[PDB]
């Protein structure tokens, strides 16, 4: 079956390089979380530095694509820096052509866009990875949208993307039933950040010290990602708790 | 060395009461050297009426252009094409050749099918549009015609005054102009019969 | 680098099938339900907003998409195949019509250059053919109302009503023993609503169902006023409070 | 590299035939029958639609008879999106000919020009061939009324009657053993439904699955119309005829 | 075996099966040896006829006036590539007045053999060379093989039964590599070298292909009656 | 027009009147010649307005670019950006632009591109039809690490000088402030500068 | 001759409605206000052919844009994509622009030269008659003008066109910008140049032109 | 099955099996690695010695990138000369565009997105090298280690090649018991003695130890080769420590 090898259509309609393509998506063994503030979006990935010899400041899957936009892979790295790459030309092109920094959602779209044609084109393959983006839209406000190897996308809540993503997921629509709102009712992003980590700790079942972490925090006009002493202050404030 | 005025010729169109009316003279000359008595610079698409002073060979040009472009349009739209549609069509073909332009003066008149109302415009060689509701006028008597129409007309003539008018203002502005002139046609355009009238008129 | 794919891969197999299309129409078969009705004085298109995960903002992704002001459309199948379609309908809506005669393009005319995208695909090199079935509903001056269904082949057919996708089979039957050719819009509208009603699983309101019409011009909706004959768009979305007006009334 | 998918569109059998054309006709072979009978004063088109439903809208529809200038009109067998890029490119073709010489484009020269592209796509390019049989209707100055297939093959001949799609070496039977020469365009219209009558796969001959099309010199002196029949006008036609 | 049906596909173990057969075009290849002193470099070529009747295939091209190679495989291939590197020492010479230097012209035949190991439809060159020459910093001698590997050697041999030749040069090493300011001498220590490389047949006049290129001597091929002196 | 850039103690100043003309027509009296190509690195314009706001566009594109890749970029590789498109198109340019910039590690710099494209780091810059008026008092009033005072001074005395006998300049004297405390825009009225 | 001014809840555009081809009046009351999209309006001076069709084709850029973004077009996108386009033709292509409109970003005003330079102001003039405009602007303009005084100075100002430049007259256009309504377009918002009642009616005699031939044009099929 | 026949094509894992092949070709190559110091980079490469033909010092395999930049590879030596040559062009073009020589995490990254663009499409097979490269920038030293997916990460210390696990063993004590840093010339000693050591994997052929350095104290911030004194020097402390 070369139905299997190329994106064309399966006998029952299906394409098993996309789908396959989505399996890469959990080779890094990192799972992934994002959630809304009032004022802010913050996105929190697993850090895992396995070899000693690695120089750990280099080793990241949350990507600062524009001044306002962040984005976290769940996928492999080589395809998570193509991504990355052709999102900050994506979002400077739209910035120099139509005079406004490029929103959230229509990166978002346009990335999805791009994905679809690898499902559609038998030359090119799907990347292997699943893209969050984040940010503090100037029109919608605290905003996260996923995309994925299928050129799917849509906004979110909150999320959580890789293996135990199931887990994490069904933790936090047990919070969004009790809570009764959209958001996390909180005023600055220290305090959401605070609330990213302990439900991702209680989903998981598993304690974080400060190398265990990468975290991204998206405000009105400017995105940034934590240090290990941002992430230790943090983790303070929650163990004193 | 000016294309507008190398061939000579001129076209008035007037509304009415339920009626249009489209005139053009019959001279294609080579400067001084009148050539042919002819030269009709009148042409229609169904029921939609295009009149073409300028450069001869771009007058011939857009004529045949036009009627392959009405031609595929009504094949897959299954109606004849609209004076207002025309227009636009018009307006996007001349400003296609935009740095390369047909040496031309269009003007449009026809009565939209539907509404009943009555429709001319006129463009230059490179696609405006001046859409009036009393004429337009076209050709190398342009400053004649205009002078002409502006003291003549009147609002809401029948179409047998309306014929009266379009022909002396034609008429008397040809007689001022030497590329102009030649024979006359007149098309008396209403709302489901139109009348072609050859004018006689001085032959110098 | 560079597509090495110039060859076709949607051929004839022994049988005549052009497999490719085939399989295509299967993932359609596989998608949510859509439908559309045809009222007198307007037109309805109808689906289900089966939402992926419970924390996604069904509202951030449209299945109904305004492709011209008096022009709507509606899927089933493979949503991405779909959002692709909507961007180019609407550009060629403009480059091939509207930047030529400077009005919209009338409904039928439309449709056959969505087709004519979607049968390109099914025949140029180094592609496979759209996974979606599309229902277009659209007003113009000279035709009126239309509804049209376009298959992965590119073929297109005129409806006064139909379905397509999972319980197409079954609404199809629903929607002939209820039409008639003096339906009110709203009469149209009640229908499409208990014809959709088969064919959901979980819950039924205005935030799981998405319905456009294409009815009444709204000048309301125009944003500017001082050109009497531009009176504004007759695609509309019906908003999440107006669909459960209708179900109190089901 | 890409050659392991490549199905080879162009190539021969052992046997010297184009496997993607012979598969094309086998697709063709599964289309609603269309009939075309030329009578001395003018030619019929009759088409049978893919089995309708209830609810398709039957007079806004045309899936098998199509108007290529005002002279010439095809009935389509097979794909009708494949039809409609061709019919596109024929219709252009009639008006690139009407630009350049002034005169409306003989039938033959046109057929000619849609089987030429048909042909390319068998020889070159690698791409799947156009799943469309067409029967051409016209009239011209030369050689008056024509009726013309072409086949995905590229290959066009001449008719005095013909059909395409369904049951074709039925409906040829009937047809060699019906037509005459002599024979006038009411004649051959009668003929044509008395034809799909019986090939038909379906119960009954109705209105609402019928396209019905003529080409006469029923105006005004030595100028000639095509007629696309409406629904009721067919209807008419299936009573006159007595089929219904 | 299901991995050698193009360049672009690696095996399973990671090899380039197609790379592999090229460089069994060379095996299959008639023996030439290259070796050095610090003053000269020689090429010695086995030419191989057709049958009786015909002539015996030309071996060895000159580059520029102070380099050449020697070929074994795919005589063509050898034509493009030497083509290639007359371009690149013109090239060098008409823009920056300068004699390309032989591990320059190394490093250009590696990259060029190398695009058509990693591209589809393309194939390996299907030759190896031995490329001889003086340069700014003396004798030196190349061998080039169509993986795209070359390699800087005193001395080595190609083709068939080349290893009889290349084990005894490895033998002889420290004795040729100071035969300095002496043509002849490095000539014969080459014909010796390509006797280890031959069976059931010795050195004829017209069988028998030397190349020299040293301090005052252009790159000059000797063939026929002028290589009588040397067997 | 008449601009200058400025390096001081604490980073540097630029500095610009605020009239455009057609011909004699003064066709704005409020323009805006002080434009961010980043955060901290911003450029004075002269020439065609067209040209040189198309060339400020495209800068701000490429850095801003570098900055997602690379982070900050240096005032040098702001300066070589504006060289390579004024030097690469000078026969369809008219454009003379200075670039003023503050890092952190580098303080104040100014690179001053002329018409040819040419590249020139310096101390202190003038330009626009305005600066021959003014090169004897700039060059005999300027000293290397003034104060944030002394060097508003300088250059509102100097385009005061060059917005007096150029009819080509005049209306406001604007000024931005590049210091390590962030950014600062100054603006300067007739009714003052007139009569210093 | 075409004016903007900036006002405290949004921005007014006005233009006068003569159209010339040399010193002749070509169109008596053309509409030199143009829609580029519903909240964003244009006024164009310069080659007539070339505002028209620039205009359209950022109007249908623009309109794709809204629809692939999801959002409200912006007018520092159509002042982007209009100056980009027109620095691409190096001035060959004659539009001089004011272009006016209200986004979520909030109300703005620019004025667009043919070779590509765009200037930001609270009151502009363009056209033959933008220094007569230009007068009654830098005569009468307050900040904080209320709508009723924007339109009162924007009108003013093309007056001073109508009646002391030969290049502009007729009627007043105005199209109020008004920050969360929608925009009013006012066609011939002032009309002080009607014509006055000729002394006599030219309507002729029938039978006055003289006929060679008649005949029925058949316009059907 | 067959999935393993054509690069860029996913197995039902999500796998790349032309890729992974790739690195059995780079497992297959000589010992190749590279030090981070105080102020610098250091790498060495083993060079089997196929024969006494081979002229000694003269069959060079680190390469330079610009000035500042040094490479070495282990797997199919042309694949790491089309790669440098690539690595050339783009350090060429960024330093034509923006004047400052290109940062390492930016050339990393340019290498890293071509080598990633060769596992997209079945028209190109995958890169036959790991790459070990880097040097000094305005922030200091950086070392990096790219593999044929295109994955790259920053390192205290990387080897690849035959002798990788030899070698990753000798460098992971290195990292422990030098905490606070390792000099430059330390570095090239260490260098020298983990290719005489990671060579025992590997030792039918006697070999020839080849060093290079970038130290912003030793060599300026400039790509050096380590030749007379200072490689005997190393060469010398190496062969101690065997025995
Ligand atoms: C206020 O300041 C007021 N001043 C008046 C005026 C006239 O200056 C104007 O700018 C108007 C505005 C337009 C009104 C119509 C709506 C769009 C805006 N501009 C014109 O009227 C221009 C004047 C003009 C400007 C620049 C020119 O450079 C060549 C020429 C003329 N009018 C036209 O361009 C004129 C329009 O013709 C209307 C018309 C309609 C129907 C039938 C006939 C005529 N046409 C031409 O000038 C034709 N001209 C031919 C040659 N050409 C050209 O480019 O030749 C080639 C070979 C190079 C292609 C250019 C066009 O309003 C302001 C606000
Ligand atoms: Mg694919
Ligand atoms: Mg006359
Ligand atoms: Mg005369
Ligand atoms: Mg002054
Ligand atoms: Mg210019």
């Amino acid at each position: 079956g070369y139905d299997r090898h190329i994106t064309i259509f399966s006998p029952e309609g299906r394409l098993y390089q996309v789908e396959y393509a989505f399996k890469a998506t959990n080779q890094t063994n990192i799972n992934s979380l994002a959630v809304r503030g009032k004022d802010c979006t913050v996105v929190i990935s697993q850090k895992k530095v396995p070899d000693k010899l690695l120089d750990p400041t280099t080793v990241s899957y949350i990507f600062c694509i524009s001044r306002t936009i962040g984005m976290v892979v769940n996928g492999p790295i080589p395809d998570a820096r193509n991504a990355a790459l052709r999102a900050k030309a994506e979002a400077a092109e739209f910035r120099y052509k139509y005079g406004y920094d490029m929103p959230c959602d229509v990166l978002a779209k346009r990335m999805a866009n791009l994905s679809q044609i690898y499902t559609q084109r038998a030359y090119m393959r799907p990347l292997g990875v699943i893209l969050t983006f984040v940010s503090v839209d100037e029109e919608l406000g605290p905003s996260i949208y996923k995309t994925d190897p299928a050129g799917y996308y849509v906004g979110y809540k909150a999320t959580a993307t890789g293996p135990k993503q199931q887990e994490i997921t069904t933790n936090l629509e047990n919070h969004f039933k009790k809570s009764k709102i959209d958001h996390i009712n909180e005023e600055s992003w220290e305090k959401v950040v605070e609330f990213a980590i302990t439900h991702m700790i209680d989903a998981l079942g598993t304690e974080f010290s400060k190398n265990d972490l990468e975290v991204g925090v998206a405000t009105k006009d400017k995105f940034f990602t934590l240090s290990a002493e941002n992430i230790e202050e943090r983790l303070v404030a929650i163990a004193e708790q | 060395s000016d294309p507008s005025s190398i061939n000579g010729g001129i076209v008035v169109a007037m509304t009415g009461k339920d009626c249009v009316a489209i005139a053009c003279d019959l001279r294609l000359g080579s400067q001084s050297l009148g050539v042919s008595n002819k030269f009709e610079k009148i042409f229609h698409y169904g029921h939609v009426f295009l009149g073409i002073t300028g450069l001869a060979t771009d007058v011939t040009t857009l004529n045949e252009m036009f009627r392959y472009k009405t031609n595929l349009y009504k094949l897959k739209e299954e109606r004849a094409i609209e004076p207002e549609t025309f227009t636009q069509l018009v307006s996007s073909s001349l400003y296609e050749r935009r740095f390369g332009p047909y040496f031309v003066g269009p003007v449009v008149a026809g009565i939209n099918s539907k509404s009943g109302k009555p429709f001319i415009a006129g463009f230059d060689l490179i696609g405006c549009i001046d859409e009036a509701k009393d004429f337009i006028v076209s050709g190398t008597a342009s400053d004649q015609l205009f002078g002409m129409c502006e003291s003549l007309y009147e609002p809401n003539l029948e179409p047998e005054d309306l014929f009266e008018t379009i022909s002396q203002a034609l008429l008397n502005a040809a007689d001022r102009d030497a590329l102009s002139g030649w024979g006359a046609v007149v098309y008396i355009i209403k709302k489901d019969e139109v009348v072609k009238r050859y004018l006689k008129m001085r032959q110098d | 680098m560079t597509d090495r794919y110039s060859f076709s891969l949607t051929t004839f197999s022994p049988s005549g099938k052009l497999g490719q299309i085939d399989y295509a129409l299967t993932a359609v078969k596989q998608g949510v339900t859509s439908l559309g009705i045809k009222a007198t004085n307007g037109v309805v298109i109808a689906t289900e907003k089966k939402s992926s995960s419970p924390l996604a903002m069904s509202e951030t992704l449209s299945k109904v998409s305004l492709l011209t002001p008096d022009i709507g459309a509606v899927y089933s199948g493979m949503g991405p195949d779909y959002r692709v379609l909507v961007d180019k309908s609407r550009k060629v809506a403009h480059t091939s019509y509207k930047r030529i005669y400077g009005e919209y393009p009338p409904t039928k005319l439309l449709v056959s250059e969505v087709a004519k995208i979607m049968q390109e695909a099914t025949q140029s090199g180094g592609v496979r053919p759209f996974g979606v079935s599309l229902l277009i509903a659209g007003h113009d001056e000279f035709n009126g109302f239309s509804l049209y269904q376009v298959d992965p082949s590119g073929s297109y057919f005129p409806w006064k009503a139909t379905a397509i996708g999972k319980g197409s089979v079954a609404a199809k039957t629903f929607l002939e023993k209820r039409w008639n050719d003096e339906l009110e819009l709203e009469d149209a509208i009640h229908i499409a609503l208990l014809t959709l009603k088969e064919s959901v699983e979980g819950e039924f309101n205005g935030d799981t169902i998405e319905l456009a019409i294409i009815g009444d011009e709204n000048p309301d909706l125009l944003g500017y006023t001082g050109i009497p004959t531009d009176k504004g768009p007759r695609f509309r979305k019906l908003t999440s409070q107006e669909i459960n007006d209708r179900l109190e009334a089901l | 590299g890409s050659r392991r998918y490549d199905s080879r569109t162009t190539i021969f059998s052992p046997e010297g035939r184009l496997y993607q054309v012979e598969y094309a006709l086998e697709s063709i072979s599964h289309a609603g029958t269309a009939i075309g009978i030329m009578a001395s004063d003018g030619i019929v088109l009759a088409a049978e639609r893919k089995v309708t439903s209830t609810l398709l809208e039957q007079d806004t529809s045309t899936e098998k008879l199509y108007k290529l200038n005002d002279k010439i009109a095809v009935a389509v067998a097979g794909l009708t999106a494949d039809a409609e890029i061709l019919i596109n490119t024929a219709r252009i073709h009639a008006q690139n000919y009407l630009k350049t010489y002034n005169e409306d484009i003989p039938v033959e020269i046109l057929v000619r020009r849609l089987s030429d592209i048909k042909q390319g796509y068998t020889q070159h390019g690698g791409l799947r061939p156009f799943g469309v049989s067409f029967i051409y209707a016209g009239y011209d100055d030369r050689y008056g009324y024509q009726l013309y297939t072409s086949n995905p093959s590229g290959n066009y001949t001449g008719w005095k009657a013909i059909s395409v799609g369904a049951n074709t070496s039925a409906a040829q039977t009937l047809l060699q053993m019906d037509y005459k020469d002599d024979m006038k365009v009411d004649d051959a219209i009668e003929l044509a439904l008395k034809t799909l009558s019986k090939t038909t796969d379906s119960s009954a001959l109705t209105y609402d699955r019928l396209e019905f099309a003529t080409i006469r010199k029923g105006a005004n002196d030595g100028e000639v119309y095509q007629k696309i029949f409406k629904p009721q006008e067919i209807k008419d036609i299936l009573v006159k005829t007595g089929i219904t | 075996n299901n991995y050698d049906g193009d360049t672009v596909t690696f095996s399973p173990t990671g090899r380039l099966f197609q790379v592999e057969y090229a460089l069994e075009a060379i095996k299959q290849g008639s023996v030439t040896v290259g070796l050095r002193s610090n003053t000269h470099a020689v090429l010695v070529a086995l030419k191989r006829n057709a049958d009786e009747l015909s002539s015996y295939q030309k071996k060895i091209i000159k580059c520029d006036e102070h380099m050449g190679l020697s070929l074994a495989g795919l005589a063509p291939d050898a034509r493009v590539l030497s083509n290639y590197l007359r371009q690149q020492c013109n090239y060098s010479s008409l823009v920056f007045n300068r004699k390309l230097a032989v591990e320059r012209a190394g490093h250009l035949l590696c990259d060029k053999a190398q695009k058509n190991t990693q591209s589809y439809g393309g194939r390996p060159y299907g030759v190896g060379l031995l490329i001889i020459g003086y340069d700014k910093s003396g004798a030196h001698l190349l061998e080039f093989q169509p993986s795209g590997n070359v390699t800087e050697l005193y001395g080595t041999a190609i083709g068939a039964r080349s290893q009889g030749a290349k084990t005894y040069l490895e033998r002889t090493l420290d004795t040729f590599i100071k035969i300095d300011g002496n043509p002849d001498e490095l000539i014969k220590a080459g014909v010796e070298a390509i006797s280890q490389s031959l069976r059931d047949e010795s050195l004829t006049v017209d069988n028998l292909s030397i190349a020299i290129v040293g301090k005052d001597t252009p790159f000059t091929i000797y063939d026929g009656e002028a290589v009588a002196k040397y067997i | 027009t008449s601009i200058m850039a400025v390096t001081f103690k604490d980073g540097v100043i630029l500095g610009a009147d605020s009239r455009t003309t057609t011909g004699a027509y003064i066709a704005n009296r409020v323009t805006d010649k002080l434009t961010r190509v980043h955060d901290k690195i911003w450029c004075c314009r002269s020439g065609s307005a067209a040209d040189t706001q198309a060339i400020a566009d495209i800068v701000q594109y490429h850095l801003e670019l570098y900055t997602s890749q690379y982070g900050t970029p240096s005032t040098e590789t702001a300066a070589s950006v504006f060289k390579e498109l004024c030097y690469e198109n000078k026969d369809n340019l008219t454009a003379g632009i200075i670039v003023a910039g503050y890092d952190d590690k580098n303080k104040g710099e100014v690179y001053t591109i002329p018409l040819g494209g040419s590249v020139h780091k310096l101390p202190y810059a003038i330009a626009g039809s305005g600066s021959t008026f003014i090169y004897g008092y700039c060059d005999k009033n300027f000293r290397e690490n003034m104060s944030k005072e002394e060097t508003v001074d300088f250059i509102k005395h100097s385009l005061s000088q060059a917005i007096k006998w150029d009819g080509s300049s005049g209306g406001v004297i604007r000024m931005v402030v590049l210091t390590a405390a962030g950014v600062e825009r100054l603006i300067f009225y007739p009714d003052e500068y007139e009569q210093l | 001759t075409i004016v903007g001014v900036k006002f405290n809840n949004g921005v007014v555009i006005a233009a006068d409605t003569r159209s010339t081809q040399g010193p002749i009046v070509a169109d008596k009351n053309c509409a030199k206000l143009h829609r580029i999209s519903p909240k964003i309006w244009c006024a164009g001076a310069g080659t007539a052919a070339d505002t028209e069709a620039v205009t359209q084709l950022i109007g249908s850029n623009i309109e794709l844009h809204s629809l692939y973004t999801s959002r409200e077009p912006r007018v520092v996108s159509a002042l982007q994509m209009l100056k980009q386009h027109l620095f691409k033709y190096q001035g060959h292509i004659g539009a001089y622009l004011i272009v006016a409109g209200v986004d979520p970003t909030g109300s703005h005003l620019f004025s667009i030269h043919a070779h590509g330079s765009t200037d930001v102001g609270y009151y502009l003039s363009l056209g033959s008659g933008s220094l007569a405009a230009m007068a009654v602007l830098e005569s009468h303009w307050k900040q904080d003008l209320t709508k009723e005084e924007a339109i009162k100075l924007a009108s003013d100002a093309i007056q001073a066109g109508i009646w002391n430049d030969l290049g502009s007259g007729s009627n007043v256009d105005v199209c109020v910008m008004e920050i969360g309504k929608d925009a009013e377009y006012l066609r011939n918002y002032l009309t002080p140049n009607v014509r006055e009642e000729k002394q006599k009616s030219y309507k002729f005699p029938r039978g006055t032109t003289a006929v060679l031939k008649e005949s029925i044009v058949n316009i059907c099929d | 099955t067959g999935y393993d026949l054509s690069n860029s094509v996913f197995s039902p894992d999500g796998r790349n099996f032309q890729v992974e092949y790739a690195v059995k070709a780079v497992e297959n190559g000589t010992t190749s690695i590279g030090i981070k110091c105080n102020d610098g980079v250091v790498f060495a490469v083993e060079k089997l010695i196929t024969s006494k033909l081979l002229v000694p010092q003269k069959n060079v395999k680190i390469q330079v990138v610009d000035r500042h930049i040094g490479c070495v590879y282990s797997g199919l030596i042309p694949d790491g000369r089309h790669l440098v040559n690539r690595g050339r062009e783009e350090a060429a073009s960024f330093k034509k565009l923006y004047k400052t020589p290109i940062p390492i995490p930016a050339f990393a990254d340019r290498l890293g997105q071509y080598v990633q663009a060769h596992t997209l499409y079945n028209s190109v097979r995958p890169f036959g090298v790991s790459t070990i490269f880097g040097g000094v920038d305005k922030n200091g030293a950086h070392l990096y280690m790219l593999e044929p997916s295109g994955s790259y990460w920053g390192y205290k210390g990387a080897a690849t090649g035959k002798g990788r696990q030899s070698a990753k063993a000798e460098l992971e004590k290195l990292v422990d018991h030098h905490p606070e840093g390792l000099s430059a010339r330390e570095a090239v000693k260490q260098a020298a003695k983990i290719i005489y050591l990671a060579h025992e994997d590997n030792k039918e052929k006697d070999f020839e130890l080849e060093i290079s350095w970038c130290s912003l104290s030793e060599t300026n911030g400039l790509h050096k080769f380590v030749k007379g004194d200072l490689l005997q020097e190393a060469i010398d402390f190496a062969q101690k420590e065997i025995n």
